[PDB]
């Protein structure tokens, strides 16, 4: 009974002066009565557009809406590097207030291969009882990338905890971390550990590795 | 200038299942009795969704909640303060979000409730962990493989809660390639990992330093990283 | 006691009755949905547009007024008492369709009410029309 925005892509890749469009689908018709905001990195969100197409004072002049019933469209024209935010619509027709599922808007770079790095459990956690190994992928694009663990040549996916950053806003990359956390018993009882990420990039996976005998 | 700062009155935003917390949002630069005030919550990794609503003094400070809401918040304002308030009870874990308050006026000559301006937002968290200090690794690479023109070090910090940590390298002097990665939430415990890559001339020649700082355990740690001998 | 109405720079048209005061405009925003507001197909379900009875009887005032049949005219729109965002109702003055003939009876009633009367609706464009409260000009007859 309440009203759904649902917003078809979840993320948009685009250039800088390059033309963008943002489309906003409503379970019901809500005529004239949508406004659009901006967000960037979970800060306070900046009113853009009411009355579906009404512009808001302090918006600069590339921001245009518009649209009428259930579908309504945000475009900017000549994009900026401060352009770059999530862009969300909300409905003030009926209530409650019901807001959109929000797109992403990303930079389009050439591809960059990730840097792989491995490191082993450091002497002060060892102390604690517990080892855990850390590998990190840094500065890759696209945005595709998945990780293996291998202890002793067989693959490990029991505690193996992941966290992927936003795309960079220096040079439009992305990262990730990945951490296999296991005691200190199983830790010793192995001698290989390598974490091999697969991209785009290269048909062959990255390996890197470290050896508790060497 | 129309700055609208939230705050909360009590405590901090870590709440535990079942207690009562008041946010309080204060309004400067303009009128605060001339618009009415809404509150709004942002669930991580959620769209927004509206909370509650009170009218101006004109109307007789009517206000309108959601169903889910009802009978556990209660939205208050004192035009004298210029500050509106949101009094939260009986708060369940679906409630753990970002809080904000906001502002609605008049819209192409009509009352509208597009947001005019906006506060900073509160981050609210309500489980029954409990709160614990980090425990920092240094992340060496440990001369097991070969160095090129740039090398990656790492810091680990490692079960704390709640959120937030301030991780830094050198006193916030080395800020150019670095990476600090968002916590995971596993056995109401959080632990991340923050990497940074400098010349392989620079360490370990020049000293590099991580600076973790956890204020709800009063924790402030500086862990240098330095070679793995054998 | 009669309402009295006040029309200044000739665009923006003021009726004040008792202690409540209106001002109507025209344009094209749909502030009020048929589906999500409510339906005055009769004079008795004005109750649920306001709190206040000066509100309700001025917008009742209003439509006797213009010669509005509430049986045989469209219904007009008004938002629910329990809703927050204000009192408002709206009517379709647009001059298309079927409600040609209702829009030209709307002109009539409002330039034999109105002195001077800016018809703003224009052939084949919608417009629709929204009174809502506001403070009483001092610059205009009391
Ligand atoms: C006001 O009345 C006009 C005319 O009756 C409505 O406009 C028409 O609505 C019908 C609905 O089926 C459409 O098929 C026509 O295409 C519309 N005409 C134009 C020119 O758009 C209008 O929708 C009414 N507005 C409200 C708020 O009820
Ligand atoms: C106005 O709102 C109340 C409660 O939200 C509802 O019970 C009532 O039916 C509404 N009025 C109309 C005419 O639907």
């Amino acid at each position: 009974g309440s009203v759904v925005m649902t917003q078809s892509q979840k993320f948009m890749s685009t250039s800088v002066g390059d033309r963008v469009s943002i489309t906003c689908k409503a379970s019901q018709i809500v005529g004239t009565s949508v406004a659009w905001y901006q967000q960037k990195a979970g800060q306070s969100p900046k009113l853009l557009i009411y009355w579906a197409s009404t512009r808001h004072t302090g918006v600069p002049d590339r921001f245009t809406a518009g649209g009428s019933g259930t579908d309504f469209t945000l475009t900017i024209t000549n994009v900026q590097s401060e352009d770059l935010a999530d862009y969300f619509c909300q409905q003030y027709a009926t209530y409650p207030l019901t807001f959109g599922s929000g797109t992403k808007l990303e930079l389009k770079r050439t591809d960059a291969a990730p840097t792989v790095s491995i490191f082993p459990p450091s002497s002060e956690q060892l102390t604690s009882g517990g080892a855990s190994v850390v590998c990190f992928l840094n500065n890759f694009y696209p945005k595709d990338i998945n990780v293996k663990w291998k202890i002793d040549g067989s693959e490990r996916q029991n505690g193996v905890l992941n966290s992927w950053t936003d795309q960079d806003s220096k040079d439009s990359t992305y990262s990730m971390s990945s951490t296999l956390t296991l005691t200190k018993d199983e830790y010793e009882r192995h001698n290989s550990y390598t974490c091999e990420a697969t991209h785009k990039t290269s048909t062959s996976p990255i390996v890197k590795s470290f050896n508790r005998n060497e | 200038q129309i700055q609208l700062v939230q705050s909360v009155e009590t405590g901090g935003g870590l709440v535990r299942p079942g207690n009562s917390l008041k946010l309080s949002c204060v309004t400067s630069g303009f009128t605060f009795s001339n618009y009415q005030m809404h509150w709004l919550r942002q669930p991580p990794g959620k769209r927004l969704e509206w909370i509650a609503v009170i009218t101006v003094k004109s109307d007789n400070y009517g206000a309108n909640y959601v169903e889910s809401v009802k009978g556990r918040f209660a939205i208050s304002r004192d035009d004298s303060k210029s500050s509106v308030y949101l009094e939260m009870n009986r708060l369940r874990e679906e409630d753990t979000a970002t809080y904000f308050c906001s502002r609605s006026g008049i819209y192409d000559g009509y009352y509208a409730y597009a947001m005019d301006y906006w506060g900073q937002g509160t981050s609210v968290t309500v489980s029954s962990a409990t709160t614990k200090g980090p425990s920092v690794y240094p992340l060496a690479p440990g001369s097991a493989a070969q160095t090129n023109s740039m090398v990656t070090l790492g810091c680990l910090v490692k079960g704390y809660f709640p959120e937030p940590v301030t991780v830094t390298w050198n006193s916030g002097s080395l800020s150019s390639g670095v990476h600090t990665f968002p916590a995971v939430l596993q056995s109401d415990l959080y632990t991340l990992s923050s990497s940074v890559t400098v010349p392989s001339s620079t360490w370990p020649s020049q000293t590099v330093t991580c600076n973790v700082a956890h204020p709800a355990s009063s924790t402030k740690v500086d862990k240098k990283i330095v070679p793995r001998d054998c | 006691d009669l309402p009295l109405l006040c029309t200044l720079n000739k665009s923006h048209l003021y009726i004040k009755g008792g202690n409540a005061s209106f001002q109507i405009s025209f344009d094209d925003i749909a502030v009020l949905l048929p589906q999500y507001d409510v339906i005055i197909q009769h004079p008795a379900d004005m109750s649920w547009c306001s709190k206040s009875d000066d509100q309700i009887w001025l917008s009742q005032w209003f439509m006797n007024a213009v010669g509005h049949d509430w049986h045989l005219d469209p219904p007009f729109l008004c938002r629910n008492r329990t809703k927050t965002e204000g009192f408002i109702f709206q009517v379709n003055t647009s001059k298309t369709g079927v409600n040609e003939n209702y829009a030209k009876k709307f002109k009539t009633g409002m330039h034999h009410l109105y002195r001077e009367y800016p018809d703003s609706c224009l052939n084949g464009k919608l417009c629709l029309m929204k009174a809502q409260p506001t403070s009483w000009p001092l610059q205009c007859p009391l």
